[PDB]
């Protein structure tokens, strides 16, 4: 499967969550990763990239300091750790290890995505 | 921020035709941007790579074009296996704005 | 991926003429700098980094050729993987671009894929 | 298996000429070719895939080798089994042959099997 | 054993399967190893290949798209998956060993043979 | 493709003498061609590669031969356990074609 | 953590003039002392301790090349980040700072990060 | 987590305790850690600064003698080994990784902190 | 040893304005002085190295100074979100002595 | 276990003359073979596998050892540990000794065991 | 330890001579034997053993900057720990010291502790 | 013990066998191993000398081909798989090393030896 | 604990014992161990020693051929195989390691100490 | 082999005094003698290297001395926790012949 | 192959007096013959490797010699616990022949 996404439920408005993209066929210490979310309209927002060891990391303008990713190589997990969440931020979130291990070039192999609700 | 607008947002055609989407970008980007295909209920592909360059392990037919602001992917010939969504995607600045994702469909 | 594929550019009578070594996101690079034997041509900067990307198993391996073809002086053949890095600093200070090969080259026709 | 077998053909008083160093299938490779020192004689491309085939584990031990006769330029001897890569633009570039030893030469005799 | 090849007795006309071929005791990441098929009238068939770490792939004429062949090295594993299996293909498929690790040469030591059927 | 021959389908040969086989291709292989030896109810094994080259471990009584498009095996002294099947390996080229396979009788 | 950042100081136009090679804490270390080409300004000591800080890395891809700098006698830019060690009489030696770059360079800006 | 410290409850004024500080998270050969006491009237004490492999050790004049520090990079621990305690030394006892691996520079995140007693 | 003189002890600010603490030193040090950020109930954070570099992951806001014997942080705007006692250490020399510690008290 | 011991006979005042690089037994080895420094007396060969024997974790130690007295041309001396390899056809072609260390030598005295 | 502390004693402007290679207690060695650059003085001599004391870590570093100034001629300090190899006839042929350090010489001054 | 050996207490004249002939605590992937078979008279014959990796085995006049040992190294085993076995062959079929790891010299220890029987 | 000194009890005049000697925290493949007698008179005494790899070994005069030194590394133990027990010899046994690895200096953290008695 | 004389075997002191033992050996040591320190009941710890190098982790309060066939230790001031066997040791030759050890005594 | 004569294959010898095997070879084997020692159910051990190299470890009383087709075991004094068979075995070529093995009988 190379990406086995694991939490996220059903959250109160202003909850957190700690999701997971345990991965296991490739090197996880090179292939930065990201997380891509889905919307009820169907339409794909980018979020929160991350680099090769985890000293670099990126969000959009519309999420920026409330949410943080991280990396536990030898574990081969994301763990992107959300804080309070609006009314929005109900998707699948997929995470996706970008193609070459670049982050110019685009996304590869997507997961299974889990399910955020807010209400 | 780039804004993509993928226009139109829907394209009926005959098995056994040429389509062509567009992702008319705002600012000029050269060539980065991309094109994915996320069959209802799962999750995306990659396509093509910078407008131009495919990907091993896919048929051939997918074949991107274009350059500045104007970008086309074109399918020679589509089949019933092609009712997917295909999104196009930024990597020149942040963040990576993602495109609205037209439907290729086949009546007939 | 193969080094002398068709998304890979090359430059041809190349000479090495800076070495830069150090280290970015806890993993060390190496990144050169090649002026053309007859003077003419622009620069052409290539960084390799340790572990970043699919280009990390041959890092050791051609470390040790970049300090050969530095210390003789000698034309040789680059090529490189455009746009690979996407540090904020690192690109605009070096280049983009990622070192793949180091193919030596004789008078007219040098040895190595095209 | 040995390296100076009656299946692995070889070619004496070869001079080693170019050097070229890279990756494929996500493992480092080199790839020499030479011309014998008289001139005379076609060349012999053979290259060495760090982990591809059962002569891997012999990769460090010939490539810091075959780089120390490239800098000197003295006549070797090199050993070599036919038709052993089966990759599709690999094959038709270099060569498909795998370098197996570069014993070294004398002015009558070579030290090594034959 | 050093092969196994676990899985795939019976499948209707159109669904899939996943053969193994788990690998013991020789250099995995070597050895470029493949799939062989008999067939009921006792006729060995080429059905697919892989290189080294998998980034080369070669079919047959017959097979394009149906079959894929996969490599998980750190398991020593094949993992042929099949798709849209006709009223054929009912046969052995062994996993070879490529002999020398090349495959211009021939096949070393072959496995036990699985059993795919359909109908 | 290539095609290959392995003409005739059995031979009946009483045991303590040279048996060839006839494996000729269709196109030129010049001497990429192996050979196998496959028992009722059991799984191959290589005896002879490049239709020169044998394999360590194998009785030296097997004994290939053959250049262009004519290749033979030849067991010197048959025994009543070689009753088992001899195809023929391709390399020259995708796709490996096999051969067909002959069988070795030995009649009392 | 980048070498060319703002928080490390660099120096440019030196000469490696010493090296010293031993062990300390159970692992191996290196320091060197460099002056500059023209022979003015202070030296600059620089230490670089292996599996002690983020800079351990790049340890010996940085050894490897503070010999070669050693051996030629071409000025060269330093990169260093300062008060990294604690010991307490081996920074009264040596120095407090840490290797972190050894950049290249003949005439013009040097080819690395400022 | 990266820091979990286990170990310390109520101990009569002159036993003894063993803090654990489990670190999984980073390089632990590197990153020479160190401990840092609370108060009851909210202010902060070093006591017990490590080096890289554990050759070098630092006390301060108010706590030496008594504290004992280990460091097993294998097991990823402190072992911070009290003696002799008066009464004083009721603390939380957090524990710290100084940023680079350098005491010279700040610390990096801290850990929960146990509760030390002495009555 | 040097000692941490933190004045004053609470600094009670309406949201949205400049505050500034003061560790005046007892012995020059130089710029060898952190800070640091615990919340009631919770473990400390560091906000600012060296009473001049800062780090990455923090709000731009906190900016510290000084140099010598007056060392001061210099939180820009204030929000009711900085409600937490803030330390200072000197990593001068053995003890690592830190301060006492000031409040940001915002009443409305 | 040791190189100077009784059982193991030593040559001095020999000069490197020739070696070879391959693979035996899935596993790299190197031969070298010695002409005395005044022309007379007769080579000795001695080769050096590696994981085979209780000499092996003193491979890559020598190597590059045996390598540098190659390329200068100085008088060493050589111990070396008689019948050990078993193969068929290796031991025919080199010798069946076993390198064991290179002790550099002088005018008069040579540095090692004896 | 650190090297340079006041249990182990140095030697101070002494040019490497002599370097042994070879192996004891499955575990490579080498020792290095330095008569000073003026002649006078009694020669030392340091051996180090790859897995055998604290010092082992300090290793393969060594090797390469002791093979260094063996190849150049350059008086150097050199640091040892006296008394740590108890072996029965191995301390009787070349020490029973302990290499921990290769400080460089300059004309007056040397970089490195004392 | 560092040589334990398993397998056979009877097989009929013409079964088959295997034996183990674990090691434990040297460097199995040097010191090629070997068999020596003791008989009822107390005679000791040489059975199946291997090499370091394995590709170089050598047989008595006596038992050629009719025998084939396999030696495990990274599992520290030496199978010997016995075939098509005569009213002879009951022995005590110990195991030994290679003194320094050499056939060519004489045998460093033995093991304990199974005892096969043939009915 | 860095040192068990597992085994050893009362044992009658002539049999045999193995002291294990378990080290946790160093490398055991350095660290040369040794053997040493504590006679219930208070008055230390040496037994056998052994070198890094374990290919030399020392004995004392009073011992030779009772006492025998091992050493088993990738498990660090000594397993001191005694034998031939006269009525002596009824004692604590510590094992000790060395300082920097070397018995030409001090000893260096000694064990707990066992009770071996013979009667 | 060598033989320690250890005189003499009790040295009874009163808190706050200098002690000194004597490892009076036979033959010619030269400085080849260390130290221990056993407590009643427990394991002992090395106090001294080779009669004049102390060690870190001890107090510095044990100073030894000594070369030739005359080696002592010297404690400063003792303590009521000094009570303790003090032991001797060699490290010429196999065997290494340890010492008598002597007992500080503190009398009130 | 080469066979090997280990004549007599009894010697009774009273305790405290040198004995001497006979391994007389049919072919000239030069110094290629080790000597084993298996006592009564139990598995034999190296004691003499090429005829003359003894092996550190054992009791060194035994003494080996020969050269060319004549070799022997010397056990200068002998002992009560030297009652086993001692074989001798060939390294020189394919198989390696042992020996007949003989009992050093003592007999109050």
């Amino acid at each position: 499967v190379k990406l086995v996404e694991s939490g996220g439920g059903l959250v109160k408005p202003g909850g957190s969550l700690k999701l997971s993209c345990a991965a296991s066929g490739f090197a996880f210490s090179t292939y930065d990763m990201s997380w891509v979310r889905q919307t009820p309209e169907k339409r794909l927002e980018w979020v929160a990239t991350i680099s090769g060891g985890g000293s670099y990391t990126y969000y959009p303008d519309i999420v920026k300091g409330r949410f943080t990713i991280s990396r536990d190589n030898a574990r081969n997990t994301l763990y992107l750790q959300m804080s309070s969440l609006r009314s929005e931020d109900t998707a699948l979130y997929f995470c996706v290890r970008q193609y070459y291990g670049s982050s110019n070039y685009g996304m590869d192999y997507w997961g299974q995505g889990t399910s955020v609700t807010v209400s | 921020d780039i804004l993509l607008t993928q226009s139109p947002s829907i394209l009926s055609v005959s098995p056994g035709e040429r389509v062509s989407f567009s992702c008319r970008a705002s600012q000029s980007i050269g060539t980065s941007i991309h094109w994915y295909q996320q069959k209802p209920n799962g999750s995306p592909r990659l396509l093509i790579q910078y407008a131009s360059q495919s990907i091993s392990g896919i048929p051939s037919r997918f074949s991107g074009s274009g350059s500045g602001t104007d970008f086309t992917l074109t399918i020679n010939s589509v089949e019933s296996e092609d009712i997917a969504d295909y999104y196009c995607q930024h990597t020149n600045g942040w963040p990576y704005t993602f495109g609205w994702g037209d439907h290729a469909g086949n009546k007939p | 991926e193969w080094t002398g594929d068709n998304t890979n550019a090359y430059y041809s009578d190349e000479v090495i003429s800076e070495l830069h070594v150090g280290q970015i996101d806890t993993s060390p690079y190496f990144c050169i700098k090649t002026v053309k034997a007859n003077g003419s041509g622009t620069p052409v900067v290539a960084c390799a980094v340790s572990k970043q990307s699919i280009w990390a198993p041959s890092f050791k391996e051609l470390l040790d050729q970049a300090r050969y073809f530095y210390s003789t002086g000698q034309s040789v053949r680059i090529h490189v993987q455009k746009n690979i890095w996407t540090y904020p600093l690192f690109v605009n200070t070096f280049s983009a671009n990622a070192l793949v090969g180091l193919s030596s080259c004789s008078a007219t026709q040098c040895f190595g894929p095209k």
